[PDB]
């Protein structure tokens, strides 16, 4: 019934609505007016696709709410897989087990693909036989369309004993490792040829080829055990042998994005890195998002626009997202209600509509689900105006709430 | 033993009302619905990340209610209590452990069969077989119900020795896990010596070779730490899990996707249950900027559990911030994210049925006149210090050989104790003696 | 006990990244760090020359 | 070896200086972790009781089209490893 | 085969 | 043996009679009426135990008895509850939090007792005989009632021959686990002494039945619990303070457990005392974590103190009194410690120079109450002892008045210490 | 021989029975009243009742805080624990302030351990079993003792055992004709190798060829061992062995490392207690000096408080330099001599004076005595002279270079023109000063 | 060095024989530089003991 992923703030955004000619619809794949910031982000990914040059950054910016993350998932889901997408927030670089400059590294390094095709060969069918003669044996296998004997030599038959002792069990060797994987006791037997050739088209970060051949089972990428990749060396020769792979055949690199969220929150050491790691040929695209308006920047005392230095602002594109008129307001208020359960009085929904208007969309957005559950108590079946105003008086907003600070607490 | 535990629910009526002194709870009625609005959101599984802030003075029981939510919900889910100041860890980073403690907010109900077996171990003989390490171990055992015999591993024979085991004794084995237990010597040789080291033990009943269903429940996080620090058992990376074993900084790769992956693989198969829960971050005011300005990402993520904030300040300095200045100690980045939720602070009549309901919470029986007189001490000084009187004031009430708290009672109580209100005159009057 | 024990999987070429057996160079005429509890003062300074 | 510790090197006998430094006394009281785990099993049989509620193999396998010597040199790293110091581990079974 | 015996014995105490 | 007298080893215990009234000089507390009698009440409500973390603020001056009174709760109250005391300042690890430091100082005052009854063989050895063959023997034990023979297992063989003991020896076999214990030497264990050998290492062997049954305790903290539960290692628990343990399924875990043994009774749950001396130097992180660490079912009670009143908070630019933000302050009951009256000085200085076995003269005692009068009450107890010194050094018998303004002279009090600081050193 | 330092001529306190200071006694001149001061807390040491006393050595640099703090440690002698640290060693980055503190404070309480063993050895020749009556029935072979037969140096002499150590003798695996070590009190017998009369002639062989032991078969000796409690603790904490996996906490060093009460008191007063009380062990209470107390944290010092009020503290000697000064980890409080008023409170006052011309002279006639120096009596006058202009300390230090323009130019002593030439190469603090002021 | 590398198993029975002469010799002129030096002496290898724990 529920899996892991359920509705979130980002849930109806299932793309960037464009026409092929970057141009926006008012509302579509869940995406509502901002229009400019929509087409410009719309550019941006087409030069994400095409992929020739390399470490571009993109500054998208605007009121809280204007939706400028909106905007970024939307960049991420019309790219779809198979192309990296490394979301973070500023916050994330300060770090115990590494610097803020090295964990920015990083994340420029799990943003470009390296894609390898590979061949191997994948055995898979139901075991009718097996033996032992203490060693050498016999194995049969039976897909629903043919059987055969294949001669267990020392490998295969050392491997066969990790999980011995049954049978009628449908099982994949692969003829490369002799990794035996089993789907379960005779689930449905398979159907076709019994071993065939097959291609894996592999698509690996340069972070996990780095950490892979950072040490003796270095493939802890899982868990974050590295601490600092040695730099100009083992990561020197991977880029080089990157790029050796490339031109050549053996892979070809897919440059990826970082998303860079709140990057307000770095600090000019970072943003010092960032001058330089946006300069190199393995440097993805960056777009990054800031809600602050000009402000100190963090580590010194300057003010600055975006809190990001001046000297990196040369260095990028400033999209500028626009706050939302009461049509647009409406509109994202529906495609909401939509993505959730929820069905709403016209009346409701202009209510609705003027209670976002005035103090912010997001709190309204916050109210529809509160207002359906209202509705719910009292079994109704659509959210009626009452519900809202309910539930508009049971949750306050930041400025409601800092309005009833007419009584004292703690500082 | 007590501390908040008069309050067992909401106290709401079947329409979702505040019953105005009921569950424990007796005032707070607005802020009690729109926690009764709470409850249902959390529990109809269908939301992700939204954020509750529950706002207000100190003592206006801005922790009850959220504590009563958790137990208005039930055991069944997860409710994740952390104070801010948590994040502050010597051993990994400060965002991190705020979206582990996210990570275990979200519970996982599944489903496991493992097979035993288990009695006295009747006979016992390694296979060797030249490589020239052994092969297997064949064992035999019996059951005041039957006898059968099996072959086992090498390293189930390895752990048989860890144990010393000897024929003729009761032993245990899950053989998934692959763990076992010399359980003793059976109860029948118990006359076979006048002294031994040995304990007896009655013959195992039901099958000598058995399996059963047990519907374990964990949270995103147990599956997390497991494939970041596993235990493992049948390898030597104890290695690992010793001269190391701190906590990591664990990642995206398989935090966001190995274990995702598995557990709906798991669910949309049938073997479990996910039970999404209350991640209750109380004291949320002085986490730091970076832990705020990580919140938004954390609260717009798709897999996130609901999230209560309780805060207490009035407009002040946002911490690691050190100039900007924003309610209750929050960001307006993150304030624009959270329902608000107003918590009142009491009129005399709510706060001395409150000091009646605590009373009687710990078995205190005190007369109305003494009660009263609590109620007038706590609309001069404060509800929770009159609330603490009470044990103080039950003492002196045993020591004078009286069942029950009276007027003199609590006097002489709030003679001896003094609350901050009325030290901090104390402390201003003879101003350069105290230091 | 959990079979969904998560497995990496990678290219052939990935985990062949740092190998060369005739364009590499001896690093056996550097390694000071090898001899102090295989050598001898003896041996290097007075029976060598 | 012990550099500056209450307890002495081993010494091949009397016949040397530092027999007749340190006493036996001053050896009783540095409880050799052996004795922790001695006189700690009565409460270690009775107060140790917490598993992980769940538990994985090592932290993942690794899977390709792998170079050959790739395996058995991590096959005899676990057996040159399992080899000497898992009899170490005996004394920790208990526990574990 | 050897059955060496060990005693140890209260005489007088 | 040698655990000399410190500042602190005169109080014996708060001085209140069976009506918690505190004495004006008994037990060695002196005069602090009010603030003694209110420690006794919540030493009570310590003893009774049904509370959990409720919160005391011991304020008052410097030098006004605060930690005398902390002190006086731990020793009235006596082993078997933990006291666990800690300075403010002992939270601020680079191992580990500070809200890490906080929850191990909690729990490192509850108490887990496991009580069971188990049943033992205890006797002097008459006779052991065993065979190599699957070793085997018999055991024959006495105590002064009666005689019995025991034939060994293998297992028991083993476990009687790791200890080397022999007849003679009086020793308990624990009839669960075997492990022998050679308690000394029976008069009968005597060596033939025709050379040299073991000491005469002698005790009286035991009376009564050969096989008796009795109840074995096993206390641990909840803290001690938690870190042999934390990770196979494990002697964490006496290696050092090497922490950071996993709030998942270990505090809930053994909270749930601990709370199943007390409720199905196999275990008793003794709630103690956790006393932060010079609490001000907590962090407002700390504070923070301590609001709601004191709302639990497994808090102790704390107890705290201070010297300082309106004044900053460490870690932030707020005033408030006691250094303590209004917060944590609303969670606690504050109990002030008063200055000393004359003849409460003189008493206490009495008392003192008592517990420090120095006599002195009446005038000696005048002249050193108006020094720790016009000064203060610890001068005038670091006088005693130094006053003492110079008198022996003459020879004398008893502290005299001359004695008192000969080291009174010679030792400085820090105001005259600052009046003399007119050189203008290194400012 | 060694080297000498700046205060390798204090001896002493300098202090005649009735303690007093005559004027310059045991390297010491002047200061007689701080000395008589720090006379009685020599004795308040010596008489091993208190716990956690301190007293503040007070005054400007240079007034001889650390030379009389550290000729307290001359008084006592090398039997009690004098355990020096600065103020500015406590900040570290394996373990946290007051660990560093706690560390010290029971690095500075001894215990002196006095145990007699006593142990056979030499030669073995004899090595033949005693038959005796059957104890039961009919095996025969009953072994009641065993006789063993040892050659040293001084003579041979046969020794009876009982059999249990025939078995210890045999698991040992000893021969007729080597060398065994027996302890008479434990039992154990340990082979320390065969004897070197039948010499490694051609035997290439490792095991030591031990030679014929010297002295007697017998021989017993009182062992005297003293050790800081904290060697107790730190051997405790990281303890050493080759079994127990967690003994091969090898390849690491040692962070993390703070103890832990349970262990330190628990576990390790109960064994010294015993120790006393049953007459093996006496404890050695002695001092902890810390000089710049200043450079401690406002942390540290609020530890002290609790550190300096227990029963099994040390005393401490603080030294202090600075005037009213802010208090390090505080936000601008200013207190005397950079230490909290609380902790002042607690520490007795030792105030040190400003030197007189007449006393820097003799201090800086011993000082070149101690150097090694021969000094003109007008050149010793010049240095005074040029020392009461500027710090005394600067004054002693133009001794030895001076010295070296002497033995240069030929001279035996120290004639004036060295130290005027000296006094014109290198500059004191205030000279330099005023060039600094000067220029930019 | 002396150094074995087992490559695979002949492709007759996997990896192609080689195609060229069985005594390989070329002159690698390739350069490093004193850091990697530096690095390269800082930790041992090898070894088999305790040292296996290092690794
Ligand atoms: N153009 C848009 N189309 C659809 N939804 C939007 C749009 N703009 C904002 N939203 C929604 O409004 C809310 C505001 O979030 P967002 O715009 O991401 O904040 P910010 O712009 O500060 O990053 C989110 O729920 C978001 O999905
Ligand atoms: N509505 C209520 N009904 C019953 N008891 C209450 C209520 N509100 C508060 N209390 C009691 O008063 C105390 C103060 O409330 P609390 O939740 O601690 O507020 P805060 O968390 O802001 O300090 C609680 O610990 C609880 O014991
Ligand atoms: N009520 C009392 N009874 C006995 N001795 C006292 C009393 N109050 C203070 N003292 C003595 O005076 C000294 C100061 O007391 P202390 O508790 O350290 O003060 P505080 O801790 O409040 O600064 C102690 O060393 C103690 O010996
Ligand atoms: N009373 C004294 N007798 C002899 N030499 C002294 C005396 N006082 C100081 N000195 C010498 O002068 C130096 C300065 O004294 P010292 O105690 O080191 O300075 P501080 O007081 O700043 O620690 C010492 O190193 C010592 O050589």
């Amino acid at each position: 019934v529920t899996r892991i992923e359920r509705i979130g703030a980002h849930s109806h955004i299932r793309g960037l609505g464009l026409d092929d000619a970057l141009e926006p619809r008012q509302a579509s794949q869940g995406m509502v007016g901002q229009l400019a910031a929509r087409r410009a982000a719309g550019v941006v990914l087409e030069m994400i696709r095409e992929g020739k040059i390399a470490g571009r950054a993109v500054l998208i910016a605007g009121q809280p709410g204007t939706g400028k993350t909106a905007i970024a998932m939307g960049m991420a889901q019309a790219l779809g897989p198979d192309t990296p997408f490394t979301a973070i927030a500023g916050s994330e670089i300060f770090s115990l087990e590494m610097s803020k400059t090295e964990a920015l590294t990083q994340a420029f390094r799990r943003s470009i693909g390296v894609r390898i095709k590979e061949e191997t060969e994948i055995i898979e069918g139901e075991v009718v036989e097996i033996q032992i003669d203490r060693k050498v044996g016999k194995l049969t296998l039976k897909t629903t369309e043919m059987e055969t004997i294949y001669d267990l030599g020392t490998k295969m038959i050392e491997s066969l004993t990790k999980d011995k002792v049954q049978a009628g069990d449908v099982i994949t060797i692969d003829k490369a490792t002799g990794k035996i994987s089993k789907l379960g006791r005779s689930v449905q037997c398979p159907d076709g040829e019994l071993q065939k050739r097959k291609e894996v088209v592999h698509t690996v970060s340069l972070h996990e080829i780095d950490v892979i051949n950072s040490r003796t089972q270095g493939f802890l990428a899982l868990f974050s055990g590295d601490t600092g990749e040695i730099k100009s060396e083992v990561r020197e020769q991977i880029n080089a042998k990157v790029a050796e792979w490339r031109e050549e055949g053996k892979a070809e690199i897919i440059p990826g994005v970082l998303f860079i969220d709140e990057v307000h929150m770095l600090d000019i050491e970072s943003f010092s890195f960032l001058n330089r790691a946006l300069e190199s040929d393995m440097a993805p695209v960056l777009i990054m998002a800031t809600n602050r308006g000009i402000t100190r920047i963090r580590g010194t005392s300057y003010q600055s626009p975006h809190g990001i230095p001046i000297d990196l602002l040369d260095r990028l594109l400033i999209v500028s997202t626009t706050p939302y008129s009461e049509k647009d307001t409406k509109q994202i208020l529906r495609i909401r209600c939509e993505e959730e359960d929820v069905e709403m009085s016209e009346d409701a929904y202009t209510v609705l509509t003027r209670i976002g208007l005035e103090t912010s969309l997001r709190y309204a957005i916050q109210l529809i689900t509160a207002a359906s559950l209202v509705c719910r108590k009292r079994k109704g079946t659509e959210v009626q105006v009452d519900d809202i105003k309910r539930v508009y008086s049971l949750f306050l907003d930041e400025s409601r709430s800092t309005q009833y600070m007419k009584e004292y607490q703690d500082a | 033993i007590a501390s908040h535990s008069h309050v067992k629910g909401l106290g709401l009526d079947e329409s979702g009302l505040a019953k105005q002194a009921a569950s424990g709870l007796v005032g707070q009625e607005n802020a009690r619905e729109a926690c009764g609005v709470i409850v249902e959101l959390i529990k109809s599984k269908k939301m992700a990340g939204r954020a509750v802030l529950l706002a207000g003075p100190p003592g206006t029981g801005k922790t009850a209610l959220a504590l009563a939510i958790a137990q208005e919900l039930g055991s069944k889910v997860p409710f994740c209590p952390m104070v801010g100041s948590e994040v502050y860890s010597t051993e990994i980073k400060k965002t991190e452990v705020l979206m582990e403690n996210f990570r275990r907010a979200i519970g996982l109900r599944i489903k496991e069969t493992k097979e035993v077996y288990e009695g006295e171990v009747t006979e016992l003989t390694p296979c060797e077989t030249e490589n020239k390490t052994i092969s297997h171990v064949i064992i035999g055992l019996k059951t005041a119900k039957g006898t059968k015999q099996l072959k086992l591993d090498p390293s189930i024979f390895e752990s048989l020795q860890k144990e010393r085991v000897e024929a003729g004794d009761v032993i245990y084995i899950e053989a998934n896990s692959g763990a076992v237990k010399r359980q003793g010597r059976c109860d029948t040789y118990a006359t076979e010596f006048d002294l031994e080291a040995e304990e007896y033990v009655p013959l195992p009943k039901g099958d000598v070779h058995k399996k059963k269903e047990i519907i374990q429940d964990v949270t995103l996080h147990d599956l997390d730490v497991a494939n970041a620090r596993p235990q493992g058992g049948q390898d030597i990376l104890s290695m690992m899990g010793q001269l190391m074993k701190p906590k990591k900084t664990e990642i995206t790769d398989k935090l966001r996707g190995e274990i995702n992956k598995v557990v709906n693989k798991y669910i949309d198969q049938g073997i479990a249950e996910l039970v999404p829960g209350v991640l209750f971050v109380d004291e949320v005011h002085m986490l730091d900027i970076e832990c705020f300005t990580y919140l938004h990402r954390a609260l717009e993520s798709s897999i996130a559990p609901i999230v209560i904030f309780a805060s207490n300040r009035g407009n002040c300095v946002i911490r690691g911030t050190e100039d900007i200045t924003s309610p209750h100690g929050i960001p307006l980045d993150l304030l624009d994210r959270v329902m608000i939720i107003r918590t009142m602070l009491y009129t005399p009549q709510e706060m001395k049925q409150i000091i009646k309901i605590r009373a009687q919470t710990e078995g205190i029986n005190i007369s109305e006149e003494a009660l009263n007189h609590l109620g007038e001490i706590g609309t001069k000084t404060t509800l929770r210090y009159s609330v603490q009187l009470l044990t103080p004031a039950n003492l002196l009430a045993k020591i004078n050989g009286k069942d029950s708290i009276e007027k003199e009672h609590v006097e002489e109580i709030s003679e001896l104790f003094y609350d901050a209100k009325s030290s901090a005159k104390i402390l201003a009057d003879q101003q350069d003696k105290y230091m | 006990i959990t079979p969904g024990i998560c497995f990496s999987t990678a290219s052939l070429v990935l985990r062949a990244t740092d190998v060369h057996p005739l364009q590499r160079i001896d690093m056996g005429r550097f390694d000071l760090i090898g001899l102090e509890g295989r050598v001898s003062r003896y041996e290097a300074d007075t029976f060598l020359p | 070896q012990p550099v500056a510790s209450p307890i002495g090197p081993r010494s091949p006998g009397p016949s040397h200086p530092t027999f007749w430094t340190y006493t036996e006394a001053a050896h009783r009281a540095v409880l050799f972790p052996q004795q922790r785990l001695d006189q700690l099993s009565e409460i270690i049989e009775r107060f140790i009781f917490v598993m992980p509620p769940v538990e994985a193999p090592p932290p993942s396998l690794h899977a390709c089209h792998p170079p050959p010597w790739l395996a058995p040199r991590q096959a005899a790293f676990q057996e040159q490893l399992a080899s000497e110091l898992w009899p170490r581990a005996r004394p920790l079974h208990r526990i574990v | 085969g050897p059955i060496i015996t060990y005693h140890s014995v209260t005489v007088p105490r």
